[PDB]
């Protein structure tokens, strides 16, 4: 849990006690001494001429716990001066102790999901199109899939600013302005609406995923009910319920451990509010989709291999509910380290940013009604 | 003062589209069905809280092709089986053939179960005079005979079955399902085949089946 | 011995056919062939009435061309104002088999009946403001497939027990019976002047009545299916019918014959509904492939589609000054062509 | 959820990485 | 009996066959010419103007 | 005009055989698929074989299977039954039935009381 912010304070609390020092200093009163000073990385004490200076090795450093016994040199040599050599015009100096004894692979990830959502982005704004455009499609069960679609691309371009923010905030711009100890975007309520918004549509599309599963159960369970008033609660659970739960985590990652425009869960404690939310959309999605199956498999033997029918129908209803999440849900970031968190972090991201893919072709462009819609219209269109 | 009469004919159309609403929610939650044995017979009956209405045609004539179309959205017909026999099933064939009635269900119910058990001895005409490939024919080894009967019984009930499930199992392509009953609670089986029909129904637009 | 009465009959039928044929010195084809056709004729839709739930059989426009009741199958009355889409009267009926609707001239009336074999008249005008059931015409054998007001008091009706029917709306009693059809009458259609009528049955035979005598004028046959649909000519000297056989056929009263065929080898689907445009020159006809074809009906050519409904197009109307076609359909939807 | 995990991962690399290319300016002189 | 319906085909057939029937082409030479008399009045045939129309 | 003319009725011995034709007239023969239909004495109209439209699927009553056998002739618009091994049971009055609408695979009310694409009949006697 380190952190520049407090690197740069430390700095200035070290750069003002031994600052002080070099003015407070009692004279070394032996001749030949050596003229104290303050290079932005030491303090050094006058020294005796033609002996070595040990010094404490700096307690400012980030990595400073590491080692409390190191030392930093430099030697009077008996002229008043320090040693110096040919291409290089400073005071010899020795840092051989005291220095701090994979981007691939995130950068491997970040690439899939990218291509991911960008795909899946694009193929969900052809695929509300083409449900929005045609009245015919129109139904509950299709404003449902729109509800889910707008939730698929609102989580895409939450990934691509949060992409982009990490790159503002961290930044050879940014930075500068942070070791110049002047503002940062880090410390603007603008970036950290930016992860506030970040934990809004991700949890959002993980409960529209249970709405479009507890919307089909109760088709399946033969219960019939008020249409115009169920499609209102559906709207309010998909869209109102993640505030319920993104707004205390706000809350909480305000008036608690802000920093890092809230990018970093330092608590891990405080990240339950987020994560437990939607573990239950996890696993209700998980639970709907065991009873949709037995209901699918009682339908098929009614009719007296099942198992191509079968597996067409459980494999068209995983990316509907999001169920390739629950073979690595439990799997709790602390307790996901090592290669592990590789393969939780890989199957996760490479399965959700290409989760609006499926979604689009099975539920928009491969549906046989849209097909249908696309035919009785190009004939129509060529009568003119 | 136009907009003053259209803002009072768009007064009306709320009114009235308040009502039909009202009235969406009552016909979505109904099943009506046919029944196929003044101008038509009307049966409600209520079974675990879901209303069925029934409808049984009366003081029509023997010709349906015409007014058989208006019962192409049905949740099901319900044939009741009683030459008597093939007249039946050939009145099957049609319904089970016909282009409106080719989404629609039926339920068979192959009545005259005690007549049948009854007419078997050495009285049995209906079966074997008009169906001489019955007398070359075997109860299947699946069959689930009821407790307590003739085993010239239960042969005549499933051959009656397998003469319907031939007609329909005989394209059926998965829009319309065949429930042959009476071979084995009449509302409660109604009941249940509806609720499959409903189900098989959602699980098409989800393209589960 | 009634088979020298079945071979007398067999003899005025060969009469009968050789007068028709002495008659057909030219086709109707031929004294059209140098007249200029009608080009491409291109309907949009312009209105989608939205409001009934399960599919309609029936509408019939009123005299102002503009009020319109539409029939469905859920138990609806539904009276259309088509310029503003709005609904006027939603009128719930005790039998939901509806199969037909009527529209008094003067506007004051509605009529419906189907499977409960019962005609229906509607009071729209009454004194409180509701609409309340007026008569109920009973006496039919079978399911009422059309009905047509004369006037006030009067309305002929149509019925699946072959035959039709005069009433006296006041009195609620059958005032004339129309005998001679061997199937269901499936659709009658007044004469302009409301003193004639013809009658398509399910024998593939159509008869013109006369209303006051109350007999048969003519039996035109030709068609080889049953005729759901029959509509007159504007000048009441002609009509057209639509069968199952997938063909219309155009009828003269004075020639007593047929004339033109509507028909084309793509089309194997029955016609479901009939009627002509203001002055004739267009037939226009329903069918069971969810479309509507424009037929010239001076030429025989299909002049255009009509093309927006995604079920059966049950029922079809021109308003009574030529400007806007209607159709309703088995997807529930009513549209206005124009 | 996964977002979160890998970007406070991606967040934390690069705190450290910035944390430790500000003592290497110092280092620089500055 | 069915001899009761066959003597009534015989009479209506009778009154069916004696009309007067007028030629094909002079029928339809005056269909032909109600079309022509009425050609400017339909307006499915010659669209009016987006003004007069009340569906525009 | 649609029209059904049933010919080749007559009286047989038991165990004879005997031809039944009908001509069809009025309509197009090739489109409909065509039935014969029986009515015994006291009896209603019974169903007894059916032809498509092409004479591929052919069918028949349970108590004539492999003594009748029907057979259209699309060229002339002649429909016929060929009776053999005929039963003093198999005395009825033989009808030509067409079904109502074309190119359809169901066939409505061809037995019905009334029904209009039904001929008079030929009697045909055991
Ligand atoms: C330090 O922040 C100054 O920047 C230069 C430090 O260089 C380290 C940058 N990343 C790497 O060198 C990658 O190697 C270590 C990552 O572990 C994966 C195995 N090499």
């Amino acid at each position: 849990t380190v952190s520049l912010w407090e690197t740069v304070q430390k700095w200035r609390e070290y750069r003002r006690q031994c600052q002080r020092s070099l003015t407070e200093d009692p004279p070394p009163a032996t001749d030949l001494f050596c003229n104290r000073t303050f290079d932005e990385y030491a303090c050094w004490p006058d020294g005796e001429p033609g002996s070595f200076v040990n010094v404490s090795c700096p307690w400012y450093l980030p990595w400073a716990s590491s080692v409390p016994q190191g030392h930093v040199y430099r030697f009077c040599t008996a002229e008043g001066l320090w040693l110096q050599k040919d291409n290089s015009s400073l005071p010899w100096r020795d840092l051989s102790e005291c220095e701090e004894s994979p981007e691939e692979q995130l950068l491997f990830l970040y690439i899939i999901y990218t291509v991911g959502y960008a795909l899946s982005f694009s193929a969900l704004v052809i695929a509300s199109a083409i449900l929005l455009g045609f009245r015919h499609l129109h139904c509950t069960r299709n404003y449902i899939h729109l509800n889910l679609f707008a939730s698929f691309i609102l989580r895409a371009l939450s990934v691509f600013i949060k992409d982009a923010a990490l790159k503002w905030m961290y930044s050879t711009a940014a930075q500068q302005h942070q070791w110049d100890g002047l503002l940062s975007y880090q410390d603007s309520l603008s970036c950290r609406l930016v992860f506030l918004l970040m934990q809004y549509c991700v949890a959002a599309n993980y409960y529209w995923l249970l709405v479009e599963g507890v919307y089909l159960y109760t088709l399946l369970a033969f219960s019939v009910f008020s249409e115009q008033w169920i499609f209102r609660l559906y709207v309010s659970i998909g869209w109102g319920v993640p505030l319920l739960f993104v707004v205390p985590w706000g809350i909480v990652k305000y008036l608690y451990e802000d920093e890092g425009c809230w990018t970093r869960n330092s608590n891990m404690n405080y990240w339950l509010i987020i994560r437990l939310p939607i573990l239950f959309a996890i696993g209700v999605n998980f639970l709907i989709f065991v009873r949709v199956i037995c209901i699918v498999v009682s339908k098929l033997k009614a009719n007296l291999d099942i198992k191509c029918r079968l597996a067409k129908s459980t494999l068209t209803l995983i990316p509907l509910l999001g169920t390739h999440e629950v073979i690595f849900a439990f799997v709790m970031d602390e307790h996901a380290r090592g290669t592990l968190r590789f393969i939780k972090l890989f199957t996760e991201l490479s399965f959700t940013s290409f989760q609006g893919l499926m979604v689009a072709i099975l539920y928009c462009f491969v549906n046989n009604e849209v097909q249908l819609e696309f035919r009785k219209s190009w004939e129509r269109w060529r009568l003119e | 003062d136009q907009r003053n009469e259209e803002k009072a004919q768009r007064e009306a159309n709320k009114k009235i589209e308040k009502q039909l609403q009202k009235d969406k929610q009552v016909y979505r939650a109904t099943h009506r069905l046919l029944l196929l044995g003044s101008g038509i017979f009307e049966t409600k009956f209520q079974v675990d809280k879901v209303n069925f209405h029934m409808f049984d045609v009366g003081a029509q004539r023997d010709e349906r092709r015409k007014w058989i179309q208006c019962f192409n959205d049905v949740t099901a017909i319900i044939f009741v089986v009683a030459n008597r026999l093939q007249a039946a099933l050939k009145l099957f064939d049609s319904i089970w053939n016909n282009k409106w009635l080719r989404d629609t269900s039926v339920i068979l119910f192959l009545n005259k179960q005690d007549l049948l058990a009854e007419k078997v001895l050495a009285g049995k005409s209906k079966i074997e005079d008009y169906f001489p490939e019955f007398a070359r024919y075997t109860t299947p080894e699946d069959a689930t005979p009821e407790p307590g009967e003739d085993p010239r019984v239960t042969r005549a009930k499933y051959f009656i079955r397998d003469e319907f499930l031939r007609i329909s199992t005989a394209s059926g392509d998965g829009r319309h399902y065949c429930y042959p009953h009476f071979t084995c609670e009449n509302i409660r089986r109604v009941f249940n085949d509806c609720r499959d029909i409903i189900q098989r129904m959602h699980l098409r637009q989800y393209e589960l089946l | 011995e009634l088979d020298q009465l079945r071979q007398e009959a067999e003899q005025l039928k060969n009469q009968i056919r050789d007068a028709r044929k002495a008659c057909a010195d030219a086709t109707l084809s031929q004294i059209t062939n140098n007249i200029d056709p009608v080009g491409r004729i291109q309907m949009r839709t312009r209105r989608t009435l939205r409001g009934h739930l399960a599919k309609i059989y029936a509408m019939h426009w009123g005299t102002d061309s503009r009020l319109l009741v539409s029939a469905s199958q859920d138990g609806k009355l539904i009276i259309w104002d088509s310029y503003t889409t709005n609904k006027v009267h939603a009128i719930p009926l005790r039998s939901s088999w509806v199969m037909t609707c009527a529209y008094a001239p003067s506007g004051n009336y509605v009529a419906c009946g189907g499977l409960d074999n019962i005609c229906s008249i509607y009071n729209l005008k009454t004194r409180e403001g509701n609409v309340r059931v007026s008569r109920e015409l009973a006496g039919h054998t079978g399911y009422l497939s059309c009905c047509r007001f004369l006037d006030d008091n009067q309305i002929v009706t149509s019925s699946g027990d072959t035959t039709c029917a005069l009433w006296d709306i006041e009195t609620g009693q059958q005032t004339t019976t129309f005998t001679g059809h061997t199937g269901d009458v499936m659709s009658l259609s007044l004469a302009p002047d409301t003193r004639l009528f013809v009658s398509g049955a399910c024998d593939a035979s159509a008869k013109l009545w006369d209303v006051r005598e109350g007999m048969c004028r003519q039996t035109f046959t030709g068609h080889e299916s049953d005729i759901n649909a029959i509509c007159f000519f504007p000048n009441g000297n002609a009509f057209a019918t639509g069968s199952d056989d997938a063909t219309c056929r155009l009828f003269d009263l004075r020639a007593d014959q047929e004339l033109m065929t509507y028909s084309h080898d793509n089309i194997i689907c029955g016609i479901t509904s009939v009627s002509f445009s203001k002055s004739g020159r267009l037939l226009l006809a329903g069918y069971d492939d969810f479309n509507c074809n424009v037929w010239d009906a001076l030429k025989a050519d299909r002049a255009g589609v009509l093309a927006g409904h995604d079920n059966r197009v049950s029922c079809l109307g021109v308003t009574d000054d030529g400007m806007a076609v209607a159709t309703g359909s088995w997807d529930s939807f009513l549209k206005i062509w124009n | 959820h996964a977002e979160g995990t890998f970007t406070s991962d991606v967040s934390s690399y690069l705190e450290g990485q910035a944390a430790k290319e500000f003592i290497a300016w110092l280092v620089r002189g500055r | 009996a069915s001899i009761a319906q066959a003597r009534k085909l015989v009479e209506q057939l009778k009154m069916e066959a004696n009309i007067d029937r007028i030629k094909v082409s002079k029928a339809a030479a005056d269909l032909m010419a109600y079309c022509e008399a009425h050609a400017k009045e339909d307006p499915l045939l010659t669209p009016v103007p987006a003004s007069e129309n009340p569906f525009r | 005009q649609v029209q059904l003319q049933e010919s080749g009725g007559g009286l047989v011995q038991p165990g004879g055989s005997l031809r039944l034709s009908c001509a069809a007239s009025g309509f197009t023969f090739s489109n409909y698929k065509m039935n014969w239909v029986r009515q015994a004495p006291g009896k209603g109209l019974e169903w007894v074989s059916d032809i498509s439209q092409s004479g591929a699927s052919i069918s028949y009553t349970g108590s004539v299977k492999g003594r009748f056998t029907i057979s259209r002739d699309n060229a002339k618009n002649t429909l016929y039954l060929q009776m053999n091994s005929l039963k003093p049971e198999d005395t009825a009055v033989y009808y030509c039935a067409r079904c109502p609408a074309p190119f359809t695979r169901d066939c409505f009310d061809v037995t019905s009381t009334t029904y209009a694409y039904r001929g008079q009949g030929t009697q045909v006697t055991v």
